[PDB]
């Protein structure tokens, strides 16, 4: 049970950029891992779980952290899409799949599958089925779900195992794009098409940072999120964006960095790898125009190494290898040392 | 005829005219002669739209020749009757009545576009009849001119000596004179 | 009347008029005399597709025989003001409000159709009075020349003396003859 | 009053006008005066279904006296301008404009109806004022005299010479004869 | 082609794949529509090529089969518009020889047998050599 700081500390390794997010969680899996812990219940008080809520752009590390939060303090770790769950006929045998999935990784133990923090995304997309969040609430709320031993033949019912979800931590993310103008309409001036009205859509998005922080239970519901579903996620954690020199700083701050996987590959193969700045911002750039965040750096950079990566085993005498922006443009060559 | 926008949102999709869906960004537009039918009209906007919020400022686009003086009062004293700024922005020209609301807009929300054209000018009437009814409604109009010019002075800020040997006859005004002059607080040339 | 159309989208089939559709492709149509009522809505459209995409350009339609310079004269303001460029396409005829819309297009983007036919001259009134008014409005119609010379040399190119010497009397121009003289640049013979 | 008819769709029974649901087929009415107003709408229904097909060919029914030459223009461009090919077809009667209209369609796609009667005549246009503005009017009436006869030279095949002396004057040309002319290419009798 | 390049895990989900399945999968090798060079390579470069498949059928009955350069062409174009990838290669050849094939037992005297474009288009007959 390591305290919030530290639990912020090990997510500033693999995530950067989000401090204020982390700190959010940091204190919301401490408060949920504290309550797991403090299983002696001597105070009549009953602990209730805070269920957090994130709102944040593609790519922007929304799903990175939440299985970081797993390697940290072990814990099976699912993650599950609303898309998936929209077809609102026999939901309740998927939701409970959902645990099942969970469990195959805690090796089916019941109290191991409550500890775990489960990971949904892509709510926008079900606000408007109205239906489908009506079977979601009690999920969150808390719900005893049988699922069968360890797969099998065939079981009867008195072995199927029954896990309660009031135990298991569920974050719900979502990437909630028009809900920004909702908010300064609510925040700020009500004017988005006359002369004294704001529509500097830029795509720098900058403002949106400060203006998605601001958010309350009013503008969701505005955005067809119904009011009990929000009351069950009293945590809300906001990413503001991944901008261009902070794609550059993914590539290699991390600790298991995309261009330190790259590079060890080489390092085994007999040369060595070396990635210049002006490289980097090639990169960076090209996936801000392909709005694909971080997720766009491994197939960029693995692309401009398809071909290098082909014929350098069978070549000889390439003593190093240099990467230049020239090279991620995809006119030149990445120069080989002798 | 008017052209539909549609409006898409997390709710649903749904249809406008032209003119509806700016009003619900607090745009007024003001067009043509100004009277009784068309001022009415502006003024269930104003009120609307203080419901809605009366916080939040609104915007009046004036383009017209002037109009009907009583018209035009019911207009200005809803303007500073309702809790929110209405701001204006001169399209085109603004005569007589147009240039009264438009220096009649909350202090430091007075706009008008560059090649814009203000002019100003004393009131206009006639009455046929007896001579005793010729002085009561002679009485009448004056009684307005000098109310006119004592509201144009407050918004302008010029002295009133100034403002009525000014609107003696037509005086027509160009955006950038209008800004020394109080009719206007700036000119809106590009979005930056 | 006009033909409805369907556009089919992700949520179903929708039905739109003719130029409902098209001011969904920001497609605006200059069409007739110009006056201050068809201006407002025109100065809406340009208002209401700034908001929806600020960075894609929007295409003027101009058939018009021109009209009051106020009026026209709010278009052009609005143009200028919004970022996004503003192309101008002449189908059929430019008159001299309406030469002044197109050449007054984004540069590099104004059209003409082949058979199009682009007259300019200079503006034209009159005021019925005492001597002392038509010198208040011999001047101020004076000053309305200068102004749109000025804008027409500077969009043109040619210089505000030819400007002057040109337009002292309607000249009519052909859309090759538009080109050199700068009014549009190039001409839509065929798509390719 | 205009009917409605229903159409039966995957989607679900629709309901259109009967303009509109020849719209879908890709038939376009050309009724009456030609003017600014109808060509505009003309111009638009062309563009539109360009963009849903640029393969499939466009009809235009033509039944009108004639109207505004600027007008006409505006369609004529826009029939070369966009790829595909459009058919016209005579109903009624077709005079100049109408008529130039009719052979300005796609060579081997030009109809005629049986009884139909088409009409070419040259321009006709007036001016009153002074001495030097009927030389600048004169001399363009001119020039679209010319222009127009070239065109028709093309279209129909005929000399530029052998039009300047039919078009003096009315002449009308039955469909058998504007075949022989070079107006239209086949006469639909019968459905086949 | 040039589509499936731009595959990205949305759209595999979307198709009914698993998410976590797309994940463990980095690595995508999408393939490309065959080119009318390519199928032509197909139809006689390979050692079981379906030229040298008919020839030897043909073969076995007493009689040689010739392909000409030409026809390779019209065979790739047929089979393309079937989409049917190198298996249409097989309907193209089967409907072109379908009447020799059925009277060739029958007929006598026929040593040679020869096809080339005009036979794939379907307007002439396979040529035969006496
Ligand atoms: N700050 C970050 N540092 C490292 N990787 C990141 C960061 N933000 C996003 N990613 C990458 O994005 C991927 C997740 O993308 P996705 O789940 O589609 O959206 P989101 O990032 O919003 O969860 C992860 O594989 C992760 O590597």
């Amino acid at each position: 049970l390591p305290t919030p700081h530290e639990i912020r500390n090990h997510l500033d390794d693999y995530v950067i950029g989000q401090e204020q997010a982390k700190k959010v969680l940091a204190v919301a899996v401490y408060n949920h891992y504290k309550r797991l812990r403090n299983g002696d219940t001597s105070n009549g008080v009953e602990l209730g779980k805070s269920n957090i809520l994130l709102i944040g752009p593609t790519g922007s590390g929304k799903t990175l952290l939440a299985e970081t939060l797993a390697r940290l303090l072990d814990v099976p770790f699912t993650m599950a899409d609303a898309t998936t769950l929209t077809e609102a006929g026999y939901v309740g045998e998927d939701v409970e799949n959902i645990i099942q999935k969970l469990l195959q990784k805690c090796d089916y133990d019941v109290q191991k599958a409550q500890r775990g923090i489960v990971y949904i995304d892509e709510i926008d997309k079900i606000s408007r089925g109205e239906g489908v969040q009506q079977a979601l609430l009690k999920l969150i709320e808390g719900t005893v779900a049988a699922v069968p031993p360890q797969g099998g033949r065939k079981h009867p019912q008195q072995e199927f195992l029954q896990v309660d979800t009031s135990k298991i931590l569920f974050i719900c993310g979502g990437a909630f794009a028009g809900l920004d103008k909702v908010i300064s309409h609510r925040v700020e001036t009500g004017s988005g098409i006359g002369f004294g009205a704001t529509v500097k859509a830029k795509s720098d998005k900058a403002s949106e940072g400060e203006l998605l922080a601001q958010v309350e239970p009013e503008d969701l519901i505005k955005f067809g999120l119904i009011p009990e579903f929000i009351g069950r996620l009293p945590v809300v954690a906001t990413l503001n964006e991944l901008s261009e020199e902070a794609l550059i700083q993914i590539l290699k701050e991390p600790k298991n960095a995309l261009t330190k996987q790259y590079q060890a590959l080489f390092n085994l193969e007999g040369v060595d790898l070396e990635f210049r700045d002006e490289a980097l911002d090639a990169i960076a750039k090209k996936a801000m125009a392909r709005k694909t965040g971080a997720r766009g750096l491994r197939s960029i950079v693995e692309a401009a190494l398809l071909d290098t990566m082909y014929d350098l085993p069978s070549m000889e005498d390439v003593e190093k290898v240099v990467i230049d922006e020239s090279v991620i443009d995809g006119q030149s060559e990445p120069l080989l040392i002798y | 005829l008017v052209p539909m926008v549609i409006e898409q949102t997390s709710r649903g999709e749904r249809s406008f005219d032209i003119y509806s869906r700016l009003l619900k960004e607090r745009v007024i537009f003001l067009t043509g002669q100004v009277e009784d039918h068309m001022a009415n009209l502006i003024v269930a906007q104003m009120l609307f739209l203080e419901a809605e919020n009366p916080e939040k400022d609104i915007y009046l686009y004036i383009n017209s020749p002037g109009g009907v003086i009583t018209a035009g009062m019911s207009i200005y004293d809803t303007m500073q009757f309702i809790k929110p700024d209405v701001s204006t922005i001169c399209m085109g020209q603004a005569a007589s009545m147009g240039a009264f609301l438009l220096t009649a807009g909350a202090k430091g929300k007075r706009f008008c576009l560059p090649n814009s054209r203000v002019m100003i000018h004393q009131p206009l009437g006639g009455y046929q009849g007896q001579a005793t009814d010729i002085e009561i409604h002679a009485r009448e109009i004056l009684k307005v001119k000098g109310r006119m010019n004592e509201l144009m002075a407050l918004h302008t800020g010029q002295s009133l000596e100034q403002i009525e040997r000014d609107t003696e006859r037509d005086r027509f005004l160009s955006a950038p004179e209008a800004v020394e002059y109080g009719l206007v607080d700036s000119i809106l040339t590009h979005r930056n």
